[PDB]
DNA sequence: CTCATCCAATCCTTTATGGAATCCA
DNA sequence: GATTCCATAAAGGATTGGATGAGTG
Protein backbone atom coordinates (compact mmCIF):
# COMPACT_ATOMS: atom_id res chain seq x y z
CA UNK A 1 0.00 0.00 0.00
CA UNK A 2 3.12 2.27 0.25
CA UNK A 3 5.09 3.30 -2.78
CA UNK A 4 8.63 4.47 -3.21
CA UNK A 5 11.30 5.55 -5.44
CA UNK A 6 13.29 3.27 -7.58
CA UNK A 7 16.68 5.18 -6.67
CA UNK A 8 16.74 3.63 -2.77
CA UNK A 9 14.02 0.98 -3.50
CA UNK A 10 16.42 -1.81 -3.13
CA UNK A 11 18.66 0.41 -0.79
CA UNK A 12 15.75 0.61 1.46
CA UNK A 13 15.38 -3.42 1.24
CA UNK A 14 19.12 -4.38 2.22
CA UNK A 15 18.79 -1.92 5.30
CA UNK A 16 15.39 -3.10 5.85
CA UNK A 17 17.72 -6.19 6.75
CA UNK A 18 20.43 -4.68 8.22
CA UNK A 19 17.97 -3.08 10.83
CA UNK A 20 15.67 -6.37 11.56
CA UNK A 21 19.21 -8.53 12.95
CA UNK A 22 19.64 -5.47 15.16
CA UNK A 23 16.45 -6.36 16.86
CA UNK A 24 17.43 -9.89 17.57
CA UNK A 25 20.30 -8.78 19.43
CA UNK A 26 18.49 -5.77 20.66
CA UNK A 27 20.88 -3.22 19.50
CA UNK A 28 17.81 -0.77 19.08
CA UNK A 29 16.95 2.62 21.14
CA UNK A 30 13.80 1.29 22.85
CA UNK A 31 13.20 4.20 24.50
CA UNK A 32 14.44 7.45 25.91
CA UNK A 33 15.52 8.53 29.21
CA UNK A 34 14.44 11.58 31.30
CA UNK A 35 18.29 12.67 31.94
CA UNK A 36 21.36 11.26 29.96
CA UNK A 37 23.38 11.90 32.98
CA UNK A 38 22.44 11.84 36.86
CA UNK A 39 25.50 13.81 37.94
CA UNK A 40 24.41 16.23 35.05
CA UNK A 41 21.06 16.29 36.04
CA UNK A 42 21.73 16.97 39.91
CA UNK A 43 24.23 20.20 39.20
CA UNK A 44 21.52 21.26 37.48
CA UNK A 45 19.19 21.52 40.39
CA UNK A 46 21.90 23.36 42.04
CA UNK A 47 22.27 25.74 39.53
CA UNK A 48 21.83 29.89 41.03
CA UNK A 49 18.36 30.82 38.72
CA UNK A 50 16.48 34.33 38.53
CA UNK A 51 12.94 34.20 39.81
CA UNK A 52 11.99 33.46 36.14
CA UNK A 53 13.96 30.16 36.02
CA UNK A 54 17.02 31.11 34.00
CA UNK A 55 20.36 29.89 34.89
CA UNK A 56 22.04 33.34 36.76
CA UNK A 57 25.46 34.68 36.12
CA UNK A 58 27.67 34.66 38.87
CA UNK A 59 29.74 37.24 38.34
CA UNK A 60 27.02 40.09 38.83
CA UNK A 61 26.18 41.84 42.13
CA UNK A 62 29.52 41.34 42.83
CA UNK B 1 20.80 -2.56 24.47
CA UNK B 2 23.21 0.33 23.80
CA UNK B 3 23.92 4.00 25.03
CA UNK B 4 21.78 6.60 23.80
CA UNK B 5 24.98 8.64 23.67
CA UNK B 6 26.26 6.87 20.98
CA UNK B 7 23.30 6.24 18.71
CA UNK B 8 22.32 9.74 18.42
CA UNK B 9 24.53 13.15 17.88
CA UNK B 10 23.69 15.66 20.11
CA UNK B 11 20.04 17.07 20.28
CA UNK B 12 21.59 20.22 20.81
CA UNK B 13 23.65 20.16 17.81
CA UNK B 14 20.98 18.80 15.76
CA UNK B 15 18.81 21.74 17.05
CA UNK B 16 20.87 24.64 16.25
CA UNK B 17 20.59 23.19 12.59
CA UNK B 18 17.24 23.23 12.40
CA UNK B 19 17.19 26.35 13.75
CA UNK B 20 19.42 27.85 10.80
CA UNK B 21 17.05 27.13 8.32
CA UNK B 22 14.16 28.35 9.48
CA UNK B 23 12.32 32.00 10.50
CA UNK B 24 13.83 34.14 13.33
CA UNK B 25 11.30 33.75 15.48
CA UNK B 26 9.98 30.14 14.33
CA UNK B 27 9.55 27.35 17.41
CA UNK B 28 10.47 23.79 17.15
CA UNK B 29 8.90 20.97 19.10
CA UNK B 30 10.98 18.68 21.17
CA UNK B 31 9.16 15.12 19.47
CA UNK B 32 10.31 17.24 16.03
CA UNK B 33 13.76 17.50 17.54
CA UNK B 34 14.09 14.36 18.82
CA UNK B 35 12.77 12.41 15.63
CA UNK B 36 15.25 14.50 13.90
CA UNK B 37 18.11 13.14 15.40
CA UNK B 38 16.70 9.64 14.72
CA UNK B 39 16.27 10.79 10.86
CA UNK B 40 19.64 11.81 10.59
CA UNK B 41 21.68 8.92 12.29
CA UNK B 42 19.57 6.64 9.97
CA UNK B 43 20.60 8.74 7.15
CA UNK B 44 23.87 7.90 7.93
CA UNK B 45 23.66 3.97 8.27
CA UNK B 46 22.05 4.38 5.20
CA UNK B 47 24.29 5.95 3.43
CA UNK B 48 27.05 4.36 4.85
CA UNK B 49 25.07 0.63 4.80
CA UNK B 50 25.52 0.75 0.62
CA UNK B 51 28.83 2.34 0.64
CA UNK B 52 30.28 -0.56 2.28
CA UNK B 53 27.45 -2.62 -0.39
CA UNK B 54 29.46 -1.66 -2.89
CA UNK B 55 32.96 -1.97 -1.15
CA UNK B 56 31.52 -5.65 -0.61
CA UNK B 57 31.47 -5.73 -4.75
CA UNK B 58 34.58 -4.16 -4.98
CA UNK B 59 36.75 -6.31 -2.50
CA UNK B 60 38.20 -3.07 -0.91
CA UNK B 61 38.19 -3.41 2.83
CA UNK B 62 37.87 0.02 4.21
CA UNK B 63 35.68 2.66 3.18
CA UNK B 64 36.65 6.05 1.49
CA UNK B 65 34.90 9.09 1.82
CA UNK B 66 34.36 8.79 -2.24
CA UNK B 67 32.31 5.64 -1.62
CA UNK B 68 30.15 7.83 0.57
CA UNK B 69 30.38 10.49 -2.09
CA UNK B 70 29.10 8.05 -4.71
CA UNK B 71 26.59 6.30 -2.38
CA UNK B 72 25.24 9.61 -2.01
CA UNK B 73 24.72 10.06 -5.69
CA UNK B 74 23.69 7.04 -6.08
CA UNK B 75 20.73 7.48 -3.79
CA UNK B 76 19.87 10.28 -5.29
CA UNK B 77 21.77 13.03 -2.97
CA UNK B 78 23.98 13.82 -5.92
CA UNK B 79 22.89 18.15 -5.37
CA UNK B 80 25.16 17.73 -1.76
CA UNK B 81 28.17 16.12 -3.69
CA UNK B 82 29.28 19.03 -5.40
CA UNK B 83 29.86 21.24 -2.20
CA UNK B 84 31.12 18.38 -0.34
CA UNK B 85 34.54 18.23 -2.55
CA UNK B 86 34.94 21.77 -1.93
CA UNK B 87 34.74 20.70 1.61
CA UNK B 88 36.53 17.58 1.54
CA UNK B 89 39.46 19.00 -0.63
CA UNK B 90 40.26 21.20 1.86
CA UNK B 91 40.83 18.58 4.25
CA UNK B 92 42.77 16.63 1.89
CA UNK B 93 45.57 19.10 2.57
CA UNK C 1 38.00 57.59 9.81
CA UNK C 2 34.31 58.31 9.18
CA UNK C 3 31.98 59.73 11.75
CA UNK C 4 31.72 56.29 13.22
CA UNK C 5 33.50 53.16 12.97
CA UNK C 6 30.85 51.44 10.94
CA UNK C 7 29.25 48.07 12.08
CA UNK C 8 28.91 44.67 11.23
CA UNK C 9 25.58 42.73 12.82
CA UNK C 10 26.58 39.36 14.41
CA UNK C 11 24.46 36.73 13.23
CA UNK C 12 27.25 33.99 13.02
CA UNK C 13 27.57 31.03 15.79
CA UNK C 14 31.23 30.15 16.43
CA UNK C 15 32.33 27.24 14.08
CA UNK C 16 30.46 24.16 15.41
CA UNK C 17 30.79 20.59 13.70
CA UNK C 18 28.82 17.48 14.77
CA UNK C 19 31.33 15.42 16.85
CA UNK C 20 33.44 12.81 14.53
CA UNK C 21 33.94 10.47 17.32
CA UNK C 22 30.23 9.73 17.31
CA UNK C 23 29.31 9.94 14.15
CA UNK C 24 31.92 7.14 13.37
CA UNK C 25 30.14 5.35 16.71
CA UNK C 26 26.73 5.66 14.63
CA UNK C 27 28.61 4.71 11.25
CA UNK C 28 30.41 1.35 12.91
CA UNK C 29 26.41 -0.01 14.64
CA UNK C 30 26.79 -2.21 11.56
CA UNK C 31 28.22 -5.60 11.85
CA UNK C 32 29.95 -5.46 8.51
CA UNK C 33 31.16 -2.32 8.58
CA UNK C 34 34.78 -2.65 10.06
CA UNK C 35 37.57 -0.09 9.08
CA UNK C 36 36.60 3.49 8.12
CA UNK C 37 39.10 6.09 6.47
CA UNK C 38 39.85 9.31 8.80
CA UNK C 39 38.08 11.54 6.66
CA UNK C 40 34.42 9.55 6.36
CA UNK C 41 33.39 10.77 9.21
CA UNK C 42 34.33 14.31 8.15
CA UNK C 43 32.13 14.18 5.00
CA UNK C 44 29.06 12.97 7.30
CA UNK C 45 29.71 15.90 9.76
CA UNK C 46 29.09 18.13 6.60
CA UNK C 47 26.75 15.91 4.63
CA UNK C 48 24.31 15.81 7.76
CA UNK C 49 24.20 19.38 8.12
CA UNK C 50 23.12 19.69 4.34
CA UNK C 51 20.32 16.57 5.55
CA UNK C 52 19.25 18.62 8.48
CA UNK C 53 18.72 22.02 6.56
CA UNK C 54 16.46 20.56 3.62
CA UNK C 55 14.40 18.14 5.91
CA UNK C 56 13.51 20.92 8.23
CA UNK C 57 12.73 23.23 5.55
CA UNK C 58 10.83 20.86 3.55
CA UNK C 59 8.71 20.41 6.76
CA UNK C 60 8.59 23.68 8.35
CA UNK C 61 6.20 23.94 4.45
CA UNK C 62 4.01 21.60 6.14
CA UNK C 63 3.82 23.64 9.31
CA UNK C 64 2.83 26.95 7.31
CA UNK C 65 0.34 25.18 5.31
CA UNK C 66 -1.34 24.64 9.00
CA UNK C 67 -0.84 28.23 9.46
CA UNK C 68 1.78 27.42 12.99
CA UNK C 69 4.78 28.37 14.50
CA UNK C 70 6.30 25.24 15.99
CA UNK C 71 7.65 22.45 13.99
CA UNK C 72 6.15 19.24 15.29
CA UNK C 73 7.07 15.49 14.25
CA UNK C 74 3.96 15.31 12.58
CA UNK C 75 4.97 18.07 10.33
CA UNK C 76 8.63 15.51 9.50
CA UNK C 77 6.20 12.88 8.67
CA UNK C 78 4.29 14.73 5.54
CA UNK C 79 7.90 15.81 4.55
CA UNK C 80 8.90 12.18 4.25
CA UNK C 81 6.11 11.09 2.05
CA UNK C 82 6.21 13.81 0.29
CA UNK C 83 9.44 14.21 -1.48
CA UNK C 84 11.11 10.77 -2.99
CA UNK C 85 14.68 11.74 -2.18
CA UNK C 86 13.32 10.77 2.22
CA UNK C 87 11.58 7.82 1.22
CA UNK C 88 14.62 5.39 3.53
CA UNK C 89 12.98 7.16 6.32
CA UNK C 90 9.74 4.83 6.02
CA UNK C 91 10.60 3.25 9.30
CA UNK C 92 11.14 6.02 11.13
CA UNK C 93 8.53 8.24 10.95
CA UNK C 94 4.58 7.79 10.96
CA UNK C 95 2.02 7.96 7.93
C1' DC D 1 -4.54 24.41 28.95
C1' DT D 2 0.34 22.27 27.18
C1' DC D 3 4.88 23.35 26.28
C1' DA D 4 9.32 25.56 24.11
C1' DT D 5 12.41 29.22 25.05
C1' DC D 6 15.78 31.30 27.98
C1' DC D 7 20.06 31.18 30.94
C1' DA D 8 25.13 29.17 32.20
C1' DA D 9 28.29 25.64 35.21
C1' DT D 10 30.05 21.60 35.60
C1' DC D 11 31.63 17.04 33.81
C1' DC D 12 31.13 13.49 30.33
C1' DT D 13 32.59 13.50 25.75
C1' DT D 14 35.78 14.77 22.25
C1' DT D 15 40.01 15.35 20.53
C1' DA D 16 44.81 14.70 20.89
C1' DT D 17 48.37 11.96 21.75
C1' DG D 18 51.42 7.71 22.45
C1' DG D 19 51.87 2.96 21.66
C1' DA D 20 50.29 -2.16 20.43
C1' DA D 21 48.70 -5.78 16.83
C1' DT D 22 46.99 -6.90 12.19
C1' DC D 23 46.31 -6.66 7.13
C1' DC D 24 47.50 -6.04 2.31
C1' DA D 25 48.76 -3.79 -2.50
C1' DG E 1 51.33 2.24 4.66
C1' DA E 2 46.62 1.75 6.09
C1' DT E 3 43.41 0.60 10.03
C1' DT E 4 42.01 -1.26 14.51
C1' DC E 5 42.53 -1.45 19.45
C1' DC E 6 44.14 0.00 24.43
C1' DA E 7 45.63 3.52 27.26
C1' DT E 8 46.43 8.70 29.21
C1' DA E 9 45.68 13.66 28.88
C1' DA E 10 43.60 17.83 27.88
C1' DA E 11 39.84 20.56 26.39
C1' DG E 12 35.63 21.65 25.54
C1' DG E 13 30.91 22.21 24.89
C1' DA E 14 26.46 19.57 25.71
C1' DT E 15 23.58 18.82 29.18
C1' DT E 16 20.05 20.61 32.13
C1' DG E 17 15.46 22.44 34.88
C1' DG E 18 12.18 26.70 36.74
C1' DA E 19 9.30 30.00 35.40
C1' DT E 20 6.34 32.02 31.88
C1' DG E 21 4.76 33.77 27.78
C1' DA E 22 3.78 31.71 22.98
C1' DG E 23 0.79 28.98 20.90
C1' DT E 24 -1.34 24.41 20.20
C1' DG E 25 -5.53 21.31 20.38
Amino acid sequence: PIFVNAKQYQAILRRRERRAKLEAQNKLIKVRKPYLHESRHLHALKRVRGSGGRFLNTKKHQ
Amino acid sequence: SPREQDRFLPIANVSRIMKKALPANAKISKDAKETMQECVSEFISFVTGEASDKCQKEKRKTINGDDLLWAMTTLGFEDYVEPLKVYLQRFRE
Amino acid sequence: MTQFKEIEKTTDFKNHSLPLARIKKIMKADEDVRMISAEAPVVFARACEMFILELTLRSWNHTEENKRRTLQKNDIAAAVTRTDIFDFLVDIVPR
